[PDB]
């Protein structure tokens, strides 16, 4: 029972090359099997939308990774662009072979995607974070293709208002890939939140926006923000946390200032209302630029008895704090908040998304937990105590405990060994000393009966860096060792970038030399045929954010403290001939009362490229095409074929 | 806060002194029988600066002691037809100057009169 | 000195901005903004070879010991008293006893009428504001420049010079002139400005606003539809009337998706033998009768016409072995325009609503509007003889459906029939106007017309009436058809099946269809610099556009779209608002002794 | 050397009261003794709750804005004279949202809270000197 599995991700961006995944299995070894991949749409007289593509691979090497080309012009000439319910092509796998060898009822395989016009990388930058009415707007525009190389094609740059109304497009062709432009503001207009926004011209949703604030300002010259002691107020009966704050005055060139800092303090509820305290307002001198306000549990307890609350209401409520600090004797005073501070029960957050769910029974099942200080970054030494309950149907559910110390990142792995023919498995995670997190869940256990599971294994447990050569361990469960190989396939933005095939062993140790190709995440499909059914279970293994690969380095003569109106003799490197995008921001601008949203940095840069990964979920899967859905994979063996996606992001 | 006072023919002269336990800018009033109290003078906690009543300019002049913390009034060149009971009072917002009566916790004053 | 001091006047928010090339080492010399902050110098590399990656940026920090802070405020109205404070700040570790004078500056108020200096003492590592009060008179913008001038003990200057602009007299008044727009109402005007309270010369800026305001059967039981034609000359047409609609229907409607991909290419097989099943049952005359011995039936042979000429699309056919298919039809045609059956179907079943009283009339709809089918598969040359004569012929044949349509008495199969034939040939107005109310009134009240074979096809055939005359009522039909059709083993009969499909076929694609509901409208008039016009597209979001429109403006908006439009005109008025503070007031009187070096 | 008395007072009912932070600025060379400002905060009648003072600028925060013209005082001393002749300033910021402030003017004891403007027109021009 010969079969032609036929892989590729579950969406294609027309523009931009698509790979497709194809095999064989089960072959008798002394044929060789040629046919072509095309994209064909069905509505129009199954009119190909791309170039021929042919295989013609044989048993030897069964395993073939195609570059499908899928221009865009043929997809006007194949009318997808006229379709009036959703952009569903078809890709298709034609071969004589399938009929005459195979006897099948067509000489053709093939798969459902959505198609999408999405392609590029588009990165804008504009002048200065905020703009004050009647100030001259810059800002360009970085074209990238897939790849990340300088793209050359044209754009529509497109200047939204704070209304939601378009103030300004411009189509440009880019040879050089960086589009430079300069906006006008009315010095009419509200203060409000702007937009721009730039698409490749011929494809249609491959926008990307960012926003720029207008506001109504005038540039300041120190800079106060409050840190509070401890960035959560514990509040479950009985115990009740000190609530103290440090008010920090500096300028904008760092020096501290020396005045007055008033404080009053209220309540935030969910939707925004605020809810001030009267008696409370505190007000001190600034030394050295610091000042210690603070609240004992007594003067807290009366406040709320006059306004009546109560203590046990504070469930999601805020501890709103304001400033305004008067630098004497200037008199400038700039305010500051601290909308950002809640009345919590406990001291951590439990960060489970990264626990598989479907459970593989037979092998040993792992909980990724990530523990963190609620508002702060991740926290070290935390034991952390899961009581897993297994259930088995014919006998007493089981309960097993085991603890385990944060490895320094905020991240743990403990495995829980699960034994066969279990119902489910409910757990529960505690972590914290004293006043434990507690987040418990339930992964159900797949179907019984069906073919032998497959289990992945990473040793390390720990991301791999850029460069590394991660280990993965595979073994079938159960009495399924009819086949002879396995296989796997790497999977990252999309994009099949290495498919492969490995010999069953006692002990099958798959490498993966993780590549800038595979970041921030590359997941990792395997799979092997119990005979005639396939199983599965995918893998979503992270890549650390590692470095440039281009090495631009900004630097500076040491540091002199240049006086104004001084030369400094800029020192920047770069790896490879490269155009930089010098932009010089004056800081105080963060302080100009906004968002302090994040500029272009390589958080975006990262969320971008992953932005165009299909599958979601941690991975595994009860069925074979449930988990190569997951994955973001379009699977047709000819008697089983996955569903085409309800929809562009799940 | 309370205020305590005590202390002559035509062409003299005295010295008055109020004693109050705070240390503030207590002035001085006067009060003639059936009409209103005037203002004679006053002086600030420092003492750096006096008003007088224009009636008494280069006249009458106001010290302070800083140990026991009291106000000394000469009144050098006594003027015959000035006999009033005089009154040393003080508020607590130092509004020096303050001509009208919003002076809280009056004192009781003393005697004097002057015979031509 | 004063000249000495480097006066300091470049105060940009972001200067390094730039893009050049990099060969592993350029010395780029960056002279320093006479500004007093950190700067957040980033960058970003483009290259061919490696690609983008985001620099760490790099936190430059420029300042001086003993510096002046000038912050001027952003609106200062004129005949109004200004408070400029200039923060002296002295970090030096020597007390020093410096003046701060601004600069004698035309179209200004000097409170000490010019250059008049301030001596102050400034502690170290303190600020020593020295306050200025200057009304601004000018008209437009003002640079005042303001030296601090230290003493000889250890002479350390700075000058600070901010150019101040002054707003124009008054307040800024709005006017919001919300209206609407439609296909009636086409033209409409807006009245020129005419307030009194207008200053006579003043910044006049007005911008526009306008919105656009924009508001399947199972693929299953369906696909099901697909089987091999088998059996003989007349069943061959029973399993391919349904393959070919099925391929069709889901062709239409875009659900082959939903289908494995084999599924379509395994249908297509289906007509393409399909094809050949039925061709070789050709006659010389192209009658497509049962049976090769059999005599031939018009009703097959306008039948087979209609499947197969709408087949043709696909099936690489040959078009001249068509059009003499055409022409046994034409024969066939009496006096009037009627169509008489040679030989009757073996089978009556796959007749659909035909049998019964009338027959006739349901043959000159049913081929009529077959008949029509294959006018387009006809080959654009040649053939332009036997082309015209078609025309004739249907038109004879409107000529007697329409005299009967008119005359009534009719069934309810015929009537909905008769309406659609004449409908697809665009028959006379007056006989389309009178079949298709024939139609209505005959109608039954999703409630229209289980479900038998008759009245099955019936609604279909009427419901693509509708559709060629969908308000309310073709929407409110289907409604009706996918019930009935979605009821397990639906669509019984061949002729509802084939006829059904297309109707659902044709109601999806009218009910989900969209048009370019475009807006754009125009704005001119005749201001002072001449003529201008402006036009707003909005085929697919919002726009605002600036335009210099001082007096009535035309408006000329066309598009079946409807949006709303509104100006903005913006102005100065003669000010009213009270000097005096009312809510929170402060009164400060200053009594004793200040000596002065000089008063007036 | 000089002495000042800095009034401040609320119509209310206007739903924004709440407490006052004056911003009395002095002449050049002026700073309000601490002795006397000490005075005022350390009084059980306290009114002028917090003050700072370093050389001209004087922050006196009111625990209480009283409806009628109830106000403190204090003095102030010179150390460098005055180069030239013009209103000094002052201003009360609502504790609770210091946009709704109230500047206000003042001179020296003879002079005028405001400047010589022969304005009065269309056309205007000043006078000092
Ligand atoms: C491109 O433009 C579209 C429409 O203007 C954006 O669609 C929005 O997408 C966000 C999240 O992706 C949703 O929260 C909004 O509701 C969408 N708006 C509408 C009107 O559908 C799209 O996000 C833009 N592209 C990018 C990258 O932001
Ligand atoms: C500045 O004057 C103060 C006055 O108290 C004095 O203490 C200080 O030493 C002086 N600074 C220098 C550098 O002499
Ligand atoms: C838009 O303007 C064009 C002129 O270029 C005109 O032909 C078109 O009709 C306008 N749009 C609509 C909806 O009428
Ligand atoms: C407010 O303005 C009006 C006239 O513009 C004036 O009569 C009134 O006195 C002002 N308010 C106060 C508190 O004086």
């Amino acid at each position: 029972k010969p079969r032609l599995l036929l892989f590729s991700p579950s969406v294609v961006h027309l523009g931009v090359p698509l790979s497709v995944g194809v095999q064989l299995q089960d072959v008798p070894r002394g044929q060789v099997v040629k046919g072509s991949v095309f994209l064909r749409n069905p509505s129009r007289n199954n009119v190909p939308c791309s170039p021929k593509v042919d295989f013609t691979l044989s048993s030897e090497r069964d395993f073939a990774l195609l570059s499908l080309q899928v221009p865009l012009k043929d997809a006007k000439s194949c009318g997808l662009h006229q379709l009036l319910r959703g952009p569903e092509v078809q890709l298709v796998a034609h071969s004589p072979w399938l009929k005459d060898s195979l006897s099948r009822t067509t000489n053709i395989q093939g798969i459902n995607l959505l198609f999408s016009s999405r392609r590029g990388h588009l990165f804008l930058q504009t002048d200065q974070p905020i703009y004050n009415p009647g100030q001259r707007v810059r800002y360009r525009v970085f074209a990238l293709d897939q790849k990340m190389r300088p793209s050359t094609d044209t754009i529509t740059v497109m200047v939204e208002n704070s209304h939601g109304l378009r103030v300004r497009k411009k189509e440009v062709y880019m040879p050089s890939s960086i589009f430079q432009d300069d906006f006008v503001i009315p010095d009419i207009s509200e203060p409000g939140t702007w937009k721009i926004s730039a698409r490749f011209s011929d494809g249609l949703e491959s926008n990307s926006s960012t926003q720029f604030e207008v506001k109504k300002y005038v540039l300041p010259n120190f800079e106060v923000k409050i840190t509070p002691g401890k960035p959560y107020i514990l509040t479950v009966p009985g115990h009740l946390d000190e609530m103290q704050l440090d008010i920090q005055a500096r300028y904008i060139y760092g020096k501290p200032v020396q005045g007055v800092a008033y404080v009053r303090f209220g309540l935030l509820d969910e939707d925004g209302k605020k809810t001030f305290f009267r008696g409370l307002e505190s007000q001190t001198k600034l030394v050295n630029g610091q000042s210690h306000i603070s609240l004992s549990k007594a003067e807290f307890q009366d406040a709320l008895e006059k306004l009546n609350m109560g203590i046990t209401d504070l469930q999601g409520l805020r501890l709103y704090v304001a400033a305004a600090i008067i630098e004497s004797p200037g008199g400038e005073m700039e305010e500051a908040e601290l909308t950002s501070w809640y009345f919590v029960s406990s001291p951590f957050s439990l960060d489970l998304s990264k626990t598989k769910r479907h459970l593989v029974p037979g092998a040993p099942f792992l909980l990724q937990a990530l523990v963190r200080e609620m508002s702060g970054s991740p926290a070290s030494g935390i034991p952390v105590k899961v009581s897993a309950t297994v259930s088995s149907p014919g006998s007493v559910p089981e309960v097993q405990d085991i603890q385990q110390n944060t490895d320094g990142s905020g991240q743990v792995s403990i495995p829980i060994i699960i034994p066969q023919t279990i119902s489910e498995l409910q757990l529960s995670v505690s972590a914290g000393s004293p006043h434990p997190a507690i987040a418990r869940l339930t992964v159900a256990a797949p179907p019984s009966g069906g073919p032998g599971f497959l289990s992945i294994e990473r040793p390390d447990s720990r991301p791999p860096r850029v460069g590394d050569t991660l280990n993965l361990n595979l073994r079938a469960v159960g009495s399924g060792a009819t086949f002879s190989h396995y296989y796997y396939m790497i999977l990252s933005r999309g994009q099949i970038v290495f498919m492969n095939r490995e010999p069953k062993r006692t002990l099958t140790s798959v490498s993966v030399f993780v590549d800038h190709h595979l970041a921030p995440s590359f997941y990792f499909v395997a799979f092997y045929y119990h005979g005639d059914h396939p199983v599965a279970n995918s893998l979503r293994v992270d890549v650390q954010a590692g470095a440039c690969e281009g090495k631009l380095e900004l630097s500076v003569d040491g540091a002199k403290q240049y006086r104004n109106g001084e030369s400094v003799k800029l020192h920047l490197e770069t790896d490879s001939l490269a155009l930089v995008a010098l932009g010089a921001l004056d800081t105080a601008l963060y302080a100009a009362g906004s968002k302090s949203h994040k500029p272009l940095n390589m958080g975006k840069v990262f969320e971008a490229m992953n932005s165009y990964d299909l599958g979601c979920g941690p991975g595994g899967g009860d069925s074979a095409l449930q988990v190569f859905q997951a994955a973001g994979l379009a699977f047709s063996d000819g008697d089983q074929w996955t569903l085409s996606r309800k929809r562009l992001s799940c | 806060v309370q205020l305590v006072e005590s202390g002559v023919q035509a062409g003299g002269s005295l010295r008055l002194s109020c004693v109050a336990s705070e240390r503030t800018y207590m002035a001085w009033f006067r009060q003639a029988p059936g009409k209103e109290r005037e203002f004679v003078a006053a002086i600030t906690s420092s003492g750096m600066m006096t008003e007088y009543a224009p009636s008494v300019k280069g006249r009458f002049t106001i010290s302070r002691d800083n140990a026991k913390n009291t106000v000394y009034l000469q009144m050098n060149s006594l003027k015959p037809e000035d006999t009033a009971v005089y009154y040393c009072a003080a508020d607590l917002r130092q509004r020096f100057g303050e001509r009208v009566t919003e002076y809280d916790y009056w004192g009781q004053g003393t005697q004097v009169t002057v015979s031509s | 000195d004063e000249d000495d001091i480097p006066v300091r006047s470049f105060f940009p928010e972001n200067w390094l901005w730039r893009v050049e090339t990099v060969d592993r080492f350029q010395i780029l010399t960056l002279w320093l903004p006479d500004s007093l902050t950190t700067w957040e110098i980033h960058g970003l590399s483009l290259s061919k070879t490696k690609g983008l990656c985001v620099a760490t940026p790099v936190q430059l920090r420029v300042f001086r010991e003993f510096h002046l802070h000038l912050r001027l405020p952003m609106s200062v109205r004129r005949f109004e008293q200004l408070e400029l404070r200039p923060v002296l700040y002295n970090y030096l570790d020597k007390n020093l006893t410096v003046s701060v004078h601004v600069s004698p500056v035309e179209g200004l108020c000097l409170a000490g009428g010019g250059g008049l200096a301030q001596q102050v003492l400034v502690p170290a590592g303190s600020a020593r504001p020295v306050a200025f009060s200057v009304v601004p008179t000018a008209a437009a913008a003002v640079s005042l420049k303001v030296v601090a001038r230290g003493s000889f003990e250890f002479p350390v200057g700075d000058a600070v010079s901010k150019v101040l602009q002054i707003e124009k007299e008054g307040a800024i008044h709005r006017e919001e002139l919300v209206y609407e727009l439609n296909p009636r109402g086409r033209t409409l005007e807006i009245p020129g400005n005419s307030d009194p309270n207008m200053i006579p010369d003043g910044d006049f800026n007005s911008y526009v606003r306008v919105t656009a305001s924009d508001p399947a059967l199972s693929p299953g039981g369906v696909a099901s539809l697909l089987r091999l034609p088998r059996g003989c000359g007349e069943q061959t047409m029973i399993y391919l009337a349904p393959t070919l609609a099925a391929s069709r229907y889901l062709d239409k409607t875009e659900q082959w998706s939903t289908l494995p991909p084999e599924t379509k290419d395994h249908a297509v097989d289906l007509i393409q033998k399909g094809y050949m099943r039925i061709q070789q049952f050709r006659k010389a005359d192209g009658s497509y009768a049962a049976w090769l011995s059999r005599d031939s039936s018009t009703w097959l042979t306008a039948f087979v016409l209609k499947v197969l000429s709408l087949a043709q699309e696909q099936v690489g056919g040959s078009p001249e072995k068509l059009q003499e298919t055409s022409n046994w039809l034409l024969s066939q045609q009496q006096a009037d325009g009627s169509f008489q059956d040679p030989c009757p179907v073996l089978d009556r079943s796959m007749q659909g609503g035909l049998v019964g009283n009338d027959e006739t009339v349901a043959l000159t709809a049913f081929v009529t509007i077959a008949l029509h089918h294959g006018l387009a598969v006809f080959q654009d040359e040649g053939a332009e003889p036997l082309k015209q004569r078609v025309e004739a012929s249907i038109s004879k044949a409107n000529s007697f459906l329409g005299e009967k349509a008119s005359a009534g008495l009719l069934g309810a199969h015929a009537a909905a029939i008769t309406a659609y034939a004449l409908s697809l040939t665009k028959a006379p107005v007056d006989l389309l106007g009178v079949a298709h109310n024939n139609l209505m009134a005959m109608a039954q009240e999703n409630l229209y017309w289980q479900a038998p074979a008759l009245w099955i096809e019936t609604t279909a055939y009427a419901l693509l009436h509708l559709l060629l005359h969908k308000a309310e009522m073709a929407d409110q039909a289907s409604a009706w058809l996918t019930r009935q059709g979605s009821f397990q083993g639906g669509f019984r009969s061949t002729q509802d099946t084939v006829i059904a499909l297309d109707a659902l076929s044709a109601y999806w694609i009218a009910s989900h269809t969209t048009e370019e509901r475009g807006l754009n409208v125009t704005l001119s008039s005749t201001g002072r610099n001449g003529f201008k016009s402006h036009a707003l597209q909005l085929n697919n979001l919002e726009e605002e556009l600036q335009f210099s429109l001082g007096s009535k403006i035309n408006v000329k908006v066309g598009g079946n779209s409807k949006g709303t439009l509104k100006v903005l005109r913006t102005y100065n008025v003669l000010d009213m608002k009270n000097t005096t503070c009312q809510d929170l007031q402060i009164e400060v009187t200053v009594k004793g002794h200040v000596e002065y070096t000089m008063e007036a | 050397r000089v002495h000042y008395t800095v009034c401040i007072w609320r119509n209310g009912k206007v739903g924004l009261s709440g407490m006052a932070i004056a911003d009395v600025t002095l002449l050049s060379g002026f700073h309000a003794l601490r002795a006397d400002l000490e005075k005022l905060t350390s009084l059980s009648d306290r009114y002028v709750s917090h003050f700072e003072t370093e050389g001209p600028h004087v922050l006196l925060y009111f625990d209480s804005v009283p409806t009628s013209r109830e106000c403190v005082g204090f003095e102030a001393v010179q150390e460098v004279p005055v180069g030239l002749v013009q209103p000094a300033s002052a201003t009360l910021y609502d504790y609770y949202n210091p946009e709704r402030r109230c500047s206000v003017f003042y001179g020296a004891p003879s002079k005028s809270r405001l400047l010589a403007t022969l304005c009065s027109a269309e056309v205007c021009q000043c006078a000092e000197g």
